[PDB]
């Protein structure tokens, strides 16, 4: 049903999602990382899903587990059982199943053979040895998952077999190049158009069409071999034909074979993959450090204690054995060891969210072979967060008996507390909020009594497809608040939340109830906005009240991650965005020449037709109330705006439903017959340019006139769909019968059709119109309709494709279906939930850096896209100095004040200034309403006026701030920019 | 010696301000004169922007001094008093063209990330979209210019914000559109030039284009003047009224040469039927002007 | 008689012409002060495009005055 | 001195660039290949990201050395 993965259909695809279907796949071990999984596969939507456990709940595993309760802690259920009919919520249409078969060496393993895919968790390592032994052994190959979470260290493997097959590398659509010259050489060379080059490299594969003079080449593929930007290479041309015009050459996509190693062989050298390319090196250690651990808890059949130091230089010693075991005999990090003993037992939520939304991406892989896996192996950390502690005491890690051990084993009990006292402020409660709620909650973030509060707002209700990504949520839950339904669920997962939920919607309007004061009291800011003014203006209002701001945003598998800390860094408009391109007008009116023209073509004209002349029409007569009267002045002379086109269409209005269908089959008609001819009549197909070249060239394509059919499926959609429109847009009631096309066949039996080829005429009509009693108030009404895309009955997603459908038919060009036109025309971002589980790990993961306080170095921005796979880590743009004359400098961080009076004018403000700062200004303006231009006439004057009565500002307002310039060093340039300044009307 | 006082009466209103939109206790913007761009300029109300002020700043000096003036063609701006984001532009149609003292009126608007991008522009002048007077333009006022449009062409035609500015903008204008062949404006039949069917297309358009003009640039405007260029047309059309009367008379003796043709013919008398009648009425127009 | 002259980038180029000055001459003399094409080279004086044949003086301009550059067409 | 870019989806390049070239003139030599504003890109090298003005003598960039283009994303 498209009604639930409308998002999900774009990312993956038509066959990835019959694939995904009739699939089974087992899991082993449901901890926080296995709870999470699931949760993700389930939200996937795979058919049949086995999960496994041998365990019970405890109240450790409380801090967790979002989904367990004292209940069951109190029952010790395994925990398969407790968890089950929770996780069956999500989804009706995923069978889940538990299992509690014990799991040892002897047991048998061919049960297993069932499923495709095996993901363990919490396992010993000989034993994952065994089971990836048999499943790589096995016809067809079972892939193999391993992963786990110790500490602040999380360790990732895979292994499909000796051979795999990946029918998409990158899952980039090919793109489109047009042919300007071929040269019959050995080896042939094509030339690019003018301007647009190619971007392409050599070895790629290719396809041709509709190619003059060397027809043979159509149809074929070669291999090219880039020259210049506009160039390149390709195979023999000399035999053929000369190269007239016309071509059009697509990438063709090629599967790929790539080739993994079984787990052993893979431990004497481990694949990684470089993530930070300031330590490429680090991973071997840190495979190093987890191979002695797992020793170590092999030897002693226990985890090191924490601050046990006899434990530690054993661990030390044995990672020193193994190290040089290895086949690079690497180095060893004794800080590494000495952190990873001390918080070995520890385990922290965020990483683990990471890592199962990376590792739920990588079982879609598995079983779809959509894009390229990892190879092979993968480590994840955050140890700049104890980087920075030093050398602390083991007795704050020691645990109280609370739902918060594991975390305090993590990073110590006083930075806990210092989470419990957080009022951070929340924007957007999109797919990214509910998963930052549930890590808040895992957090306990802000659940002190005396302090911590958190405020979420968002005026959008809850939507159907939304469900697939939004958990939190259930499908009963339709047509209610966001934020009130999050805050509910989130305080069934832990009482001790304390949440502010609003239905406001953030912008400069409501900014009185978003005063400064309110941004002072909260003390962080995050962001999940799906559009970037929104996130421009939030940026500017938290500059000014020196705030850290943390923004995040992804699409498909990419995504990106900003920190923002006052002082220090920059801020998110110190950089642009890539703005949306437009076609050229022309092109799209006369020559379109790819499938989207005709979709935005369509949907323009759909919006000028049903939207923009009806209000017109009603705003016209509103301003006046009588027809007569407006004929009267007509008939005086008087001019009226808008009047010829009201009147038109006002001397046009149906009656009844046959009238509908005639004027659906005129505009028809009109639309896809006439605009044609006209352009063949202006324009012949043979005639030239002034080199030559012929007029119907590339990359315009000649158009062709079509005659109206009923039997057309195409034609038929879209005379109802506009038959329906139009009585619903003149408010004249219908019956779906009428729709048969029987009926509609009756109606247009009798009606003819227009070949093909101003003040008194409107004025004839407008009094034919009043002597026949159709100026009514009545008739002075017009329905204004709004488009929506989720309207499954109203037909503008059916009219809208028919219309595109016949457009693109109109210039040959191939059609497309209905769920592509929707995404084009909705502009629907596709979304996947790891991705968006990810991000948010990975922003819960810096929280805790911005929480304590530390220094520039240890904040990392994280750029990725696993299609690829690929991640990237760097350190945040440092705030950049900013001078402008005398030496004096500031940044964008600066903010200037002056302190006025009752009687304080502009000559006080700038000698003022110019005193303060030692230089005086020439321009102000408060925002982007201008006070004072030299330049400009009468402005003089302006000097020897109240500030008060100049700038009229708002009682509850005791200041205010202004955009200030001061001239160049030398004339002719631009006014240097300076801080924007504040000023008082009083002390 | 009359296009030095022309030119001397017309420098002093070559620039100047107007209070356009006024505000209640709430903040709410009423617009006292009509405006293409109003939905835009109240949804748009982020004062964010403020590089687009400092370039305004610098540009309105040029601007101040650097406008064209000439008897034969100029240009006329107004701004709002408060706000500098919003510009009226008018253009007079140059001489030796089917132009011949015209009057064009252009709604200009300036985007928040000016000068990111190009500014808006749309002519209102048209006729009530029913009169299209350039084949690079179109009956709604907008314009066929890859320089304003960001697409992919070339680096050289693109808004740069280092380079362009708007005053350059305008001087593209002129000699560039409001030609005296406008239908040799349009690609492909610049290919015709010297054959006589394109000689006879372009004479066409040209008494399409004079009647066109004669009844929506010159009745129209001293009918119903804009506010903020009421004076001005006043004084321009008082101080032209014999010359345009002659130059009309002109046009009106020119067209009906070949009104003895049988391809053209029809539409040759009807555009001579128009033009007579608007000459008519403009006539007694002229003669109660007041000073 | 030198004559200002205000390009796109700005700078003001005043350079000495003569009252018989012929347009042709001036589109390969002015070719080099910017690296503008002649083409490209297309101007207005009287807010008017000029021709190549004709001087300065048929166009009646005076010493000193200032013209404008302007680029290539191209439309939608 | 030979220099490769890898932008996200697998895309990379080959340029040409000498050590004391500055930032903007190098991610200038971009565009004449893929047409993305010098402004509108954003360059990274072993995890600092590349302040305008300096060299590649300031950030140690060497021969084969690899750097990556990156872009800020907007969904939610
Ligand atoms: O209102 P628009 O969306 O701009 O469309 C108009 C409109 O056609 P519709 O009423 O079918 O929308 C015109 O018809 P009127 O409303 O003025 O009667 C029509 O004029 P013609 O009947 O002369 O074709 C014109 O087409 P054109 O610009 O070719 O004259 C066409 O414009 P588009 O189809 O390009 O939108
Ligand atoms: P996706 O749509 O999953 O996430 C975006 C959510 O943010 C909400 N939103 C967009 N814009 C605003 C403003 N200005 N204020 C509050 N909330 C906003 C959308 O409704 C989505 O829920």
């Amino acid at each position: 049903d498209d009604a639930l993965y409308s998002r999900q259909r774009y990312v993956l695809g038509d066959t990835a999602m019959q694939k995904m279907a009739k699939s089974h796949v087992f899991l082993s071990g449901m901890g926080g990382l296995g709870l999470e999984i699931a949760k993700n596969l389930v939200l996937a939507g795979i058919k049949a899903v086995t999960i496994h456990d041998t365990e019970k709940c405890q109240a450790w595993d409380l801090g967790t587990n979002f989904f367990l309760s004292e209940d069951d802690v109190v029952n010790k259920r395994n925990r398969a059982e407790a968890v089950l009919k929770h996780i069956a919520e999500l989804n009706p249409y995923v069978h889940v199943t538990s299992s509690s078969v014990p799991f040892n060496e002897t047991t048998d393993l061919s049960f297993l053979d069932k499923y495709q895919c095996v993901v363990l968790t919490e396992m010993k390592l000989p034993l994952q040895k065994k089971i990836n032994d048999f499943c790589r052994s096995q016809c067809p190959p079972i892939k193999f998952i391993s992963a786990d979470v110790h500490g602040i260290w999380s360790r990732l493997f895979c292994d499909f077999g000796d051979e795999f097959e990946v029918l998409d590398t990158t899952g980039e659509e090919p793109k489109e190049i047009f042919i300007s010259n071929i040269t019959q050489a050995n080896p042939g060379i094509v030339t690019c158009l003018e301007n647009h080059p190619h971007k392409l490299e050599t070895g790629q594969f290719l396809t041709f069409r509709e190619i003059n003079g060397m027809t043979g080449l159509n149809g074929s593929i070669q291999q090219i071999t880039v020259i210049s930007p506009f160039s390149f290479s390709i195979g023999d041309t000399t035999e053929l034909e000369p190269y007239l015009h016309g071509g059009i050459a697509v990438q063709v996509k090629t599967p790929k074979t790539v080739f993994f190693e079984s787990l052993e062989r893979q431990l004497k050298h481990p694949k990684c993959l470089i993530v930070d390319f300031s330590n490429p090196e680090a991973p071997l250690e840190i495979h190093t450090a987890m191979l002695a651990l797992d020793q170590f808890q092999e030897k002693y059949s226990r985890k090191p204690n924490v601050g046990c130091q006899q434990d530690s230089e054993e661990l030390l010693k044995l990672a020193t054995s193994i190290s040089e075991t290895l086949e690079e005999k690497p180095d060893v990090n004794a800080d590494i060891v000495h952190w990873l003993s001390w918080t070995a037992q520890g385990f922290l939520s965020p990483l683990a969210a990471a890592v199962g939304g990376v590792a739920s991406q990588e079982v879609l892989k598995a079983v779809t072979g959509k894009f390229s896996p990892l190879c092979q192996w993968l480590y994840l950390e955050a140890a700049d967060i104890v980087e920075s502690l030093g050398k602390p005491e083991c007795e704050e890690f020691l645990p109280r008996g609370d739902r918060y051990d594991a975390l305090r084993a993590c990073i110590g009990d006083t930075l806990c507390q210092k989470l419990q006292n957080l009022n951070i402020f929340l924007v957007g409660c999109g797919a990214i909020g509910c998963e930052m709620l549930k890590n808040f909650a895992l957090l306990g973030v802000g659940t002190s009594k005396e302090k911590g509060m958190i405020t979420v707002t968002d005026p959008d209700l809850i939507e159907k497809s939304n469900l697939n990504r939004q958990f939190l949520f259930r499908p009963h839950h339709i047509q209610k608040p966001k934020s009130y339904t999050a805050a509910d669920a989130t305080l069934k997962i832990n009482s001790q939340i304390k949440i502010d939920a609003h239905l406001n919607k953030v912008c400069p309007t409501t900014e009185t109830i978003y005063n400064d004061e309110f941004y002072t009291k909260q003390d962080v800011i995050i962001t999940a906005l799906d559009n970037v003014e929104a996130r421009r203006y939030v940026d500017s209002r938290c500059l000014a009240n020196l705030r850290p701001l943390l923004d995040s945003g992804t699409m498909g598998t990419k995504g990106h991650t900003e920190v923002i800390v006052p002082h220090l860094t920059e801020s998110y408009n110190s950089h642009r965005d890539p703005p949306e391109e437009e076609i050229p007008f022309s092109t799209l009116k006369s020559f379109p020449a790819a499938i989207e023209h005709t979709i935005q073509w369509a949907r323009d004209k759909f919006e000028s037709s049903f939207s923009h002349k009806p209000s017109l029409f009603n705003k016209f007569w509103q301003t006046y109330s009588s027809a007569e009267e407006v004929l009267q002045k007509i008939q005086s002379g008087h001019s009226l705006e808008g009047c010829f086109q009201v009147i038109k269409l006002l001397s046009r209005r149906p009656r009844n439903w046959s009238q509908c269908v005639e004027l659906a089959r005129l505009k028809f008609e009109k639309y896809f017959n006439h605009k044609a001819l006209q352009l063949l009549h202006c324009f012949p197909l043979d005639i030239r340019l002034k080199d030559g070249s012929l007029f119907w060239q590339s990359p315009k394509r000649p158009p062709s006139p079509i005659k109206f059919d009923l039997n057309e499926p195409l034609h038929l959609s879209f005379l109802q769909n506009a038959a329906k429109l139009y009585a619903t847009v003149y408010c004249i009631p219908f019956a779906e019968e009428d729709l048969s096309a029987d009926a509609l066949l009756n109606i247009l039996s009798e009606v003819k059709i227009q070949e093909f080829k101003d003040e008194r005429n409107a004025i004839f009509q407008l009094e034919k119109a009043i002597l026949s009693n159709e100026a009514t108030k009545s008739d002075l009404q017009m329905a204004v309709l709004s488009f929506e895309k989720d309207d499954d009955h109203n037909g503008h997603i059916d009219f809208i494709t028919a219309a595109s459908n016949l457009r693109a038919k109109m210039y040959s060009i191939e059609p497309a279906d209905r769920f592509k036109t929707k995404r084009i025309a909705g502009k629907i971002i596709p979304a996947i939930a790891t991705t968006t589980a990810t991000v948010s790990g990975l922003v819960a993961l810096e929280m805790i850096k911005v929480t304590g306080g530390y220094p520039f170095e240890a904040y990392k921005n994280c750029f990725l896209n696993l299609a690829i796979p690929i991640v990237v880590f760097t350190e945040t743009t440092e705030v950049r100095k900013t001078k402008i004359r005398n030496g004096i400098s500031f940044t964008i961080w600066d903010r200037w004040t002056v302190h006025g009076k009752e009687d304080f004018t502009l000559l006080d403000f700038i000698n003022a200034v110019k005193e303060k700062y030692g230089i005086e200004p020439t321009m102000v303006v408060q925002g982007v309403k201008m006070l004072y231009v030299p330049v400009m006439p009468g402005h003089a004057k302006r000097l020897k006026l109240t500030m008060h009565k100049l700038v009229k500002p708002t009682t509850e307002k005791k200041y205010v701030d202004l955009t200030v310039s001061f001239a160049p060093d030398i004339d002719g340039d631009e006014d240097l920019p300076g801080p924007p300044v504040r000023y008082y009307f009083s002390h | 010696s009359l296009e030095e006082k022309y030119v001397a009466v017309m420098k002093k209103l070559q620039f100047d301000t107007f209070e356009m939109v006024s505000e209640d206790e709430d903040g709410k913007l009423g617009f006292k004169v009509n405006y293409h761009y109003m939905s835009q300029v109240k949804n748009a109300n982020d004062a964010n922007s403020a590089a687009r002020a400092r370039r305004l700043a610098q540009e309105a000096v040029t601007l101040s001094t650097s406008l064209p003036l000439s008897s034969s063609s100029s240009v006329f701006v107004r701004c709002d008093e408060e706000r500098l984001d919003i510009m009226k532009v008018l253009i007079t149609g140059p001489a030796d063209t089917p132009y011949a003292n015209g009057c064009f009126e252009f709604d200009v608007y300036f985007p928040q990330d000016y000068p990111s991008s190009p500014p808006l522009v749309n002519l209102e002048t048209t006729g009530g979209h029913s009169v299209r007077f350039n084949p690079n333009l179109y009956n709604d006022g907008k314009v066929c210019l890859s320089i304003l449009n960001t697409w992919h062409g070339r680096p050289e035609e693109k808004w740069n914000p280092q380079t362009s500015s708007f005053l350059q903008v305008l001087v593209s204008v002129q000699s560039l559109i409001l030609v005296a062949e406008p239908y040799f404006n349009e690609p492909g039949y610049e290919r015709s030039r010297g054959t006589p069917s394109g000689t006879q297309s372009s004479r066409e358009y040209d008494g399409n284009i004079r009647q066109a003009t004669v009844k929506w640039a010159m009745l129209e405007q001293i009918r119903n003047p804009s506010p903020c260029f009421k004076e001005v047309i006043h004084k321009h059309f008082y101080l032209k009224r014999v010359e345009i009367m002659a130059q009309c008379e002109e046009w009106i003796a020119d067209i009906q040469q070949y009104s003895s043709d049988k391809r053209v013919g029809r539409t040759m008398s009807h555009h001579a039927a128009a033009l007579k009648r608007h000459t008519a009425q403009l006539r007694e127009e002229l003669l109660k002007l007041p000073c | 008689m030198q004559i200002f002259v205000k390009t796109l980038t700005g700078k003001t180029i005043t350079l000495e012409v003569e009252p018989s000055d012929t347009i042709e001459n001036v589109k390969a003399k002015i070719q080099d002060k910017e690296g503008i094409p002649p083409d490209q080279q297309r101007l207005i004086f009287a807010g008017k495009q000029l021709e190549d044949g004709r001087t300065l003086s048929d166009y009646n301009i005076q010493k000193e005055s200032t013209l404008h550059l302007v680029l290539r067409l191209r439309g939608a």
